[PDB]
């Protein structure tokens, strides 16, 4: 006999993202093998962990820094920690968290001097958690959490921005800047001024990159932004 | 039975204790936290979107900006106003006067029996239609995020863009119902029915949760541009906690002696 | 538990019917004591 | 093939108190531990059992009750029992039972001196089940269930009221005295006048507590009533 | 993936006697308990089986029997077995009857002589099946499934009427006289005059009471007939 | 039992089924005896 039932409120519903599949039309088909193609993804992790260049104004933009030559305390530059800044658009970490809402994980720079092998000097690298008001000299960034780079024969050099935050999982755009999306400054200090023997260029340059920690993770997908086509 | 009430510990007695007697049966156990609070009520009545919209911009607005109001239902029990979260409710008590007049929500029976601090629980959600023989569809985007503004062109057709998108979008038959449930996905780990921090470093106002919700729902009519009508529509939004807990004893409200 | 009646099957699985917190590496007793 | 079934005639309703789940739709979801908050509520008796300050007229309103020097055989005060009555409406032991239908167990009342230590007297507190009449005078109050309470070191005093019912379960409200509702009336009596030394303050003050007992139960949930937001 | 099924042509349908439940909506209830009740009634037919007294006209109405002094050959009372028959409306088995279709077993029925004690005198009982015309004589009705009864010490005589028909099951209601409605007759003779002393009241009275048998049975119920509200 | 087809199945739990009395701590049998 039928097997009597009721069907729920929630019936001829059609919902995207429904995690269930539905009936076949053509099936039986065989497609051919894909064994000789390397290099399979398996997650964009493993995309967002390669470095990439950076952005900067030269005032109409280009990844690199200009060393100059004059003597000033005000940092040589600082940028915030938001993945929504326009110098993290570009890079694949922004480009790729820009899809989610939620992130975890320590954030890595990377930089390169490129100048004359003949040059020697000091630079200093420092972090500040969020403040009433941004750094602006060495004895302030002395105190927060810094590290002393020095030219020598290796040419590039690391820096890790710690996970310090008051809560698990933060904002990835900043409609405003609540304690949750910005997370204070980074900037870097000339320490020393640059050696050069006579009949040299001056004015070296340095190159950053910019890539996802070990830690690193991503959650809550969300859809896209469109404009690019325009 | 002689004790002292100011070492803030009194333990409870029975009738046995003064007077020849004894004990009840136990009966039963409906003050369950987790049983009480598994019940739909209605949260919210909302407008349904006929073409693209303008999200609501910040409070200090000044006059003369151009937006859509009353469009967007914000998902929390606390009060809030104009789609955006907020700290006292409102009531209009003299409908009058130029201006317009500002959307407002709350959960009576959530904050009747708020007698706690914390508070977490997942969430299904309902919609229901106020109009003979409507069709309609709902959206949904995670908490944090925003809404997206434009339109495109197909076969000289404008076609909204909230039509499509990796973030739940369902559709409804002739006088049908939507229902489906949603996790708790905002950063915080718990929800705080009362708060007393800042959510800016300065020049914040205190007492105002900067996440407290699970997300924003809207509805729209699946037909293009082209085919505005002359009459305003409306539906009503239900909500359901699950698997609810409580952390921290609390003050009820203050019922006024006439 | 709870304001639920099923009580023989469940179709999908829990961690899509539910969410779960991620791992890192009787009679009711009182509230407030005394020493 | 299909297997054939018939839907009974309840089918497409939407029932708010249906004890059964619904369809997901963006599951996989994982959340912050909650291990550190401690003193988790799992269920609302833990709130109920807790003593609270009840409510009097001084013709507006204090918890507490001055003791004349007059002498007079009528009750100092007498309120009825019932929890709809406006003494228990704002103590937790009435607010949470307004959203419930029925109710068992003993109901608990406390008080506490809080005179100077050089006074001495004693009290007298009586109970009184329904009758055509409530109680007026000593001889009477006397022959109900009472008890006798003498100021000492210790300063407070509990007392319960048995739960003495026709009927298992009884009314929270009540819209007409019946005798499932109403459950008598509770009154103190003045036994001796106080004694205080010469230049001490004239009139002590008496508190009162109010909370559920250990065997109390609710049952049958009800809507809540809105009219405090106004 | 989706299970495929096809409904019946019977859906949607609202059927009064389904034999079966529905959905639950304020579950989890407890009562109390009824232990302290004693009598509970299983079967309708225990209240059946229980005599009741029947009715007749004294031209209204009443449940005895006079009598008589003169001499006649006619029965003293005759009155059909059929439970639509106003005699055995108001009775127990006959309002009973009335709200089901078919009956079995056998009708039972007993007298009560309530008479000085000092008279003495024979009755004669007799139950006649189906025939062309009623019994009108003794002479017939001695023929016929009878017996006598002696008025002595013990004041009550049983009678039971067998089941006697063309088929099992028989109706409980008669739109026209077929044999599955009507069976027979039933009616009491005087064999012999009273015998009474001087100085006694004449015209002793006689009682009725009818019940239901061991083996009597109903079946197939059927809707009842409100009338009696006016 | 009573007019209930069903004998094989039942999809919710008895105590949300039907109601229960909480716990404190064949042929017919005649009603009305004499002795």
């Amino acid at each position: 006999g039928p097997i009597p039932t009721a069907p729920r409120e929630n019936s001829l519903m059609f919902l995207s993202t429904l995690p269930d599949d539905t009936v076949p039309a053509y099936g039986n088909v065989r497609t051919p093998p894909v064994n000789y193609l390397p290099g399979e993804i398996t997650d964009l992790l493993q995309l967002a962990r390669i470095p990439t260049l950076m952005a900067f104004e030269r005032v109409t933009y280009v990844p690199y820094v200009a060393v100059p030559t004059q003597f000033d305390d005000r940092p040589l530059i600082s940028f915030p920690i938001t993945l929504s800044d326009p110098v993290y658009q570009n890079t694949l970490v922004g480009a790729i968290s820009s899809n989610f809402a939620n992130y975890r994980g320590c954030i890595q720079i990377t930089l390169t001097f490129c100048g004359p092998m003949m040059a020697r000097g000091k630079f200093l690298l420092s972090y500040s958690p969020p403040n009433g008001t941004q750094p602006q000299t060495l004895s302030e960034a002395m105190q927060c959490t810094y590290s002393i780079w020095d030219i020598g024969l290796n040419s590039s050099w690391t820096f890790v921005v710690p996970y310090i935050s008051p809560s698990d999982y933060r904002e990835t755009r900043a409609i405003t800047n609540s304690v949750y999306s910005a997370d204070g400054w980074f900037s870097l200090h000339k320490l020393t001024k640059i050696t050069l023997p006579p009949d040299c260029p001056q004015s070296p340059c340095i190159l950053f990159f910019a890539s996802a920690g070990e830690d690193y993770t991503l959650r809550l997908p969300v859809d896209c932004n469109p404009s690019y086509v325009f | 039975s002689t004790d002292n009430a100011e070492t803030g510990v009194i333990e409870a007695g029975n009738t046995d204790t003064d007077f020849s007697g004894e004990l009840a049966a136990p009966g039963s156990n409906h003050t369950n936290v987790k049983f009480l609070f598994d019940r739909s009520r209605l949260l919210n009545v909302i407008k349904v979107l006929e073409k693209d919209a303008v999200f609501p911009r910040p409070f200090p607005t000044q006059e003369g900006a151009q937006q859509d109001d009353g469009y967007f239902c914000l998902l929390t029990p606390r009060p809030t106003v104009a789609s955006r979260p907020a700290t006292r409710f409102g009531l209009y008590a003299n409908p009058s006067g130029s201006g317009v007049l500002a959307n407002t929500s709350l959960d009576f029976n959530f904050y009747s029996l708020a007698c706690f601090t914390y508070f977490r629980s997942d969430l299904e959600v309902t919609v229901v239609s106020l109009e003979p023989d409507l069709e309609f569809a709902v959206g949904w985007f995670p908490s944090g995020s925003e809404y997206q503004a434009s339109s495109f062109v197909y076969d000289q057709l404008h076609v909204p863009f909230h039509f499509t998108g990796r973030t739940p979008r369902a559709f409804a038959s002739k006088g049908g119902k939507v229902s489906f449930v949603l996790p708790w996905n905002s950063v915080s780990s718990v929800l705080p029915v009362r708060w007393g921090g800042a959510s800016k470093l300065s020049s914040a106002t205190r007492g105002l949760p900067a996440h407290a919700d699970w997300g924003t729902i809207y509805a729209f009519v699946p037909r293009p541009n082209e085919k505005k009508s002359t009459a305003v529509k409306h539906v009503a939004v239900y909500i359901r906690y699950k698997n609810a807990r409580a952390w921290c004893p609390s003050m009820l409200p203050f019922r006024s002696y006439k | 538990r709870g304001n639920n009646g099923n009580m023989t099957f469940n179709y999908y699985a829990n961690t899509y019917q539910n969410s779960v917190d991620f791992s890192t590496s009787g009679i009711l007793n009182p509230l407030g004591y005394l020493k």
